[PDB]
């Protein structure tokens, strides 16, 4: 099984700052990787499937980039609403895995 | 005229199966297509399952997919509507229809008189 | 890196004669096959398109024949315009090899 | 829209079998795949099993081999997860998930329902 | 009607780089690839290769590898073969090609421009 | 599939007004070209027969008294002169989907 | 000994139209692929992602055969890319891809010398869709997204039909379409 290990658990940043998300594989994902997000009511709602900023409905200050084996999200300016856990996924290889999330507060 | 029709009326008992036959006349047999329906002593009409004659295949109504098989002889012009495991709700009318050229059928323009199936014992 | 030859480079038929011009194959082609025709000073244009579909918008005297490795192409009679080279060209490996060619030349 | 209504909470004891539910609404449930995963309070979820509900086709992970088995009805367009030997460890938070093209991510997301095992 | 032309007839000296473009016209150019195939003074044809328009992804046939670098603009609909280390024996017509507008196979070529000549 | 409601059930007619059997249906049948829903009356004891197809058009061989209308889901069956023949039953088939149903079915009485 | 069913999908009698296409999952058997290598048969047998010498690689977590009916001139937009009438609003392939995708001429069966008005195809759309999604729900459009009922004022019902005959040119002339889409994924078969 591939592991994916996001480093930080947790983060603090400030609203209007651009703040940013690492999630590192263990073997070569060859671009296969997306982003969840997990607000916390429960509901769970996907942000980018490709790697390269590839959108599914979502406002634009998320823009996803990274390649290789070395991936990053970030947020350009920061709101109140999207203050959230944020899973990195892989989808190369059967069996599917997940990351640890990290979770965001206000500073 | 075009004229449909199809065989005597017949009475099976139940786990046997049965072969009604349609045979028709007045025009040319491969350009328009043959459909049946059934119709249960007072209820509504459905689709059973229509054949193409140039093509050769046949397509079927999911809901009759398993226990009808149609077959047609070319030649003679009569298409071999046949049932298998019939019980007591199979025991209705069957039309032999015609509809429009292959893969087109919309309505079944003219019709044969219909045979009565009843299982009994 | 498949080939596809041609017998003769030369093949001199008098015009409302019958002409056979062969290519073999050197590994195996299922079905797919293409022949080509240019007089000199142009481009050259598709002739048969598979073993004997005739291109829409040509002379109905050509009509390909032949399976297996071996292939061939016959015209009716010749006229004025079908004294070119023909290319012998299949489809069925990555380096879509053409022939090495057949001019009919007048006798 | 399309919405994946899921079962609400549940409790049950040691040893039993709970039935889950997923149903599907809103896009065509007989073509595409239907993933689950399993979230322990404050860790990354888990890909237990994906079934494709056109002919019940099921592929598992090799931990959950023998503990989640997977099956679905067409007509209803719902999953069924039934998870077996329950000890004190299964009490998590339960999302199916779904989605069209398996690799561009799983779009469609349940509200997750969890599950507790005491006396 | 489908009109495809490329530039006027080019010479250069040996151990150079040349460019020669190959303008689309007369229908939607996202759609058909763009074939390029050579063909010396009186000779055979042979292949250099393919170029998809709007992914710009490329494949070489493996005689030129390092000779030929495809890219083509979306823009004004050109395609584009950037001739590199370029030397005698190269000298030769270059024809760029499509396939045809209802067959659909990958070689098939039944669009030809009219071609430019190197030395 | 698609399942066809009919309206009323077994409505009463006299000579001297019209009947409306109303078909109404499941989903929507229509495209912005035609419409999808074909008519039958049926003759007790005898095979039915067709009156209108794709859902205006009348076909020929007609009394020229049976003429459709509707557009969308609603559709329904216009009889301006009635007389004694007409006492059938009447049957709507929709063209949607290949699976084809056909309609519950009212019958036309006169006192 | 257990031949996949290719004999089923290709050679039906009534394939569905563009809008609503079906999908057939294929896996635990051998494929023969030497059936469909006839070239004056089909037409396009075009392949992405992999060459078409699948005789010998063994790619078989599951096939997905999907099938429908296009018309002649939007046959080409079944395929990577390609916006257009047909593939940002009832098929839509995604960019990468190891599917294979076949087409056929049936002027023969699908076409009529009357008109045939049986398949459609979904032309106006709120948005694009994206990959392999499908819709089947036929409420009438509207520009504002109110609803409304048409014939009423500038909003229409959004499918058509391709309207085939058997006098019109090759254009208009009905090309069945199958299309497979091999996931290897690493899997057991
Ligand atoms: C569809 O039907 C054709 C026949 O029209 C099938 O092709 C035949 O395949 C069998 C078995 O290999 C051969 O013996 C016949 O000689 C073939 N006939 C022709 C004319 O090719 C085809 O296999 C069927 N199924 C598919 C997948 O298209
Ligand atoms: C490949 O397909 C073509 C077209 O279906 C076949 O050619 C037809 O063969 C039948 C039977 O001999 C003839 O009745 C038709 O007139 C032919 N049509 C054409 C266009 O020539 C061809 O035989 C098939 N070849 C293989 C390999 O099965």
């Amino acid at each position: 099984d591939i592991q994916m290990t996001q480093t930080t658990s947790s983060l603090s940043a400030s609203l209007g700052d651009r703040v940013t998300i690492s999630c590192r594989a263990s073997q070569d994902i060859s671009n296969y990787l997306n982003w969840y997000q997990q607000k916390p009511d429960g509901t769970v709602k996907l942000l980018i499937y490709y790697t390269s900023r590839l959108h599914s409905g979502v406002p634009s200050r998320f823009s996803g980039s990274g390649s290789g084996t070395d991936y990053s999200l970030t947020i350009s300016n920061l709101e109140q609403e999207d203050i959230a856990t944020y899973f990195c996924q892989q989808g190369t290889t059967l069996p599917y895995t997940f990351g640890g999330g990290t979770k965001l507060e206000i500073k | 005229e075009v004229q449909l029709q199809q065989s005597g009326p017949e009475l099976v008992k139940p786990g046997a199966s049965v072969k009604i036959s349609c045979k028709t006349s007045g025009y040319t047999f491969t350009e328009y297509t043959l459909h049946w329906v059934k119709q249960s002593h007072g209820k509504s009409l459905e689709w059973i399952g229509g054949f193409d004659p140039n093509f050769g295949g046949a397509t079927y109504n999911l809901k009759f997919e398993d226990k009808a098989t149609l077959t047609v002889d070319k030649s003679s012009n009569t298409a071999y509507m046949e049932l298998r495991s019939l019980t007591s709700e199979d025991s209705a009318v069957f039309y032999c229809a015609r509809g429009d050229y292959g893969t087109s059928y919309a309505y079944f323009d003219f019709w044969g008189q219909g045979t009565t199936l009843t299982v009994s014992s | 890196d498949i080939q596809m030859t041609q017998s003769s480079s030369y093949l001199s038929v008098s015009l409302g004669g019958r002409v056979t011009i062969t290519c073999k194959a050197s590994d195996h082609i299922n079905n797919w096959l293409a022949w080509y025709q240019q007089k000199p000073g142009n481009a050259p244009r598709l002739l048969i398109s598979g073993v004997t579909n005739l291109e829409t918008g040509v002379p109905s005297r050509f009509s390909g024949s032949g399976s297996g490795k071996n292939f061939t192409l016959s015209i009716a009679s010749l006229q004025t315009e079908d004294v070119a080279t023909y290319y012998c060209q299949q489809y069925w490996s990555f380096p879509w090899t053409f022939g090495g060619g057949t001019k009919l030349e007048i006798r | 829209q399309v919405q994946l209504q899921q079962s609400g909470a549940e409790l049950a004891r040691p040893g039993a079998s709970v039935k889950l539910s997923c149903k599907a609404s809103g896009y065509t449930f007989t073509f595409y795949w239907m993933q689950w995963l399993k979230q322990r309070p404050g860790q990354g979820l888990e890909w237990i099993g994906a079934i494709y509900p056109g002919d019940g086709d099921t592929r598992y992970t090799q931990r959950f081999k023998d503990k989640a088995t997977l099956t679905a009805d067409k007509s209803s367009s719902t999953a069924y997860i039934q998870l077996s030997s329950l000890a004190s460890e299964d009490s998590a938070v339960y999302y199916c998930a779904g989605g069209e093209y398996d690799n561009y991510g799983f779009d469609y997301w349940g509200q997750g329902t969890t599950l507790t095992v005491s006396s | 009607e489908i009109q495809l032309q490329q530039s006027g007839p080019e010479l250069v000296a040996p151990g150079a780089s040349v460019k020669v473009s190959c303008k689309a016209s007369g229908y939607a150019f996202t759609s058909y690839n763009m074939y390029w195939v050579r063909q010396s003074h009186g000779k055979s044809l042979e292949w250099i290769g393919y170029i998809v328009p709007y992914n710009g992804g490329t494949t070489y046939n493996q005689e030129f590898k390092g000779k030929a670098t495809l890219t083509v603009d979306k823009s004004s609909n050109t395609a584009y073969i950037h001739l590199n280390s370029l030397t005698s024996e190269d000298s030769a017509v270059y024809y760029c090609a499509k396939e045809g507008t209802y067959y659909g196979y990958d070689g098939v070529l039944a669009d030809w421009g009219q071609g430019t000549l190197v030395t | 599939d698609i399942v066809l409601t009919q309206s009323p059930a077994s409505l009463a007619v006299s000579l001297g007004q019209r009947a409306a059997i109303s078909c109404r249906a499941s989903q929507s049948v229509s495209t912005s070209s035609h419409n999808y829903v074909h008519w039958y009356q049926q003759r007790p004891g005898q095979p039915p027969k067709l009156l209108i197809k794709y859902a205006s058009n009348l076909e020929c061989g007609v009394p020229a008294r049976f003429s459709g209308s509707g557009s969308g889901t609603d559709f329904t069956l216009n009889i301006h002169p009635v007389e004694e023949e007409d006492s059938a039953a009447y049957y709507c088939q929709h063209s949607w989907e290949i699976p084809y149903t056909f309609g519950g079915g009212t019958k036309l009485e006169i006192k | 000994t257990n031949l996949c069913p290719f004999g089923e999908v290709f050679n039906a009698t009534k394939f569905p139209s563009v809008y609503a296409w079906e999908r057939k999952k294929i896996s635990n058997c051998v494929a023969d692929y030497s059936v469909l290598y006839n070239s004056t048969f089909f037409s396009t047998f075009k392949c992405y992602g992999v060459s078409a010498t699948k005789l010998n690689d063994l790619c078989f977590s599951n096939v997905y055969a999907d099938s429908f009916v296009v018309k002649g001139d939007d046959v080409r937009q079944i395929a990577p890319g390609q916006t257009g009438v047909i593939a940002d609003y009832n098929y839509k392939l995604p960019d990468d891809f190891m599917g294979c995708v076949l087409a056929w001429n049936t002027r023969n069966i699908d076409a009529t010398s009357t008109g045939n008005y049986n398949y459609k195809y979904r032309y106006l759309r709120h948005g694009k869709l994206r990959p392999f999604e499908r819709d089947i729900s036929n409420v009438p459009f509207s520009p504002d997204g109110k609803p409304c009922t048409p014939p009423a004022l500038n909003c229409y019902w959004p499918l058509n039909d391709y309207g085939f005959y058997t006098t019109t040119g090759i254009g208009y002339q009905p090309y069945r379409v199958v299309v497979l889409s091999f996931e290897l994924l690493n899997a057991p078969a």
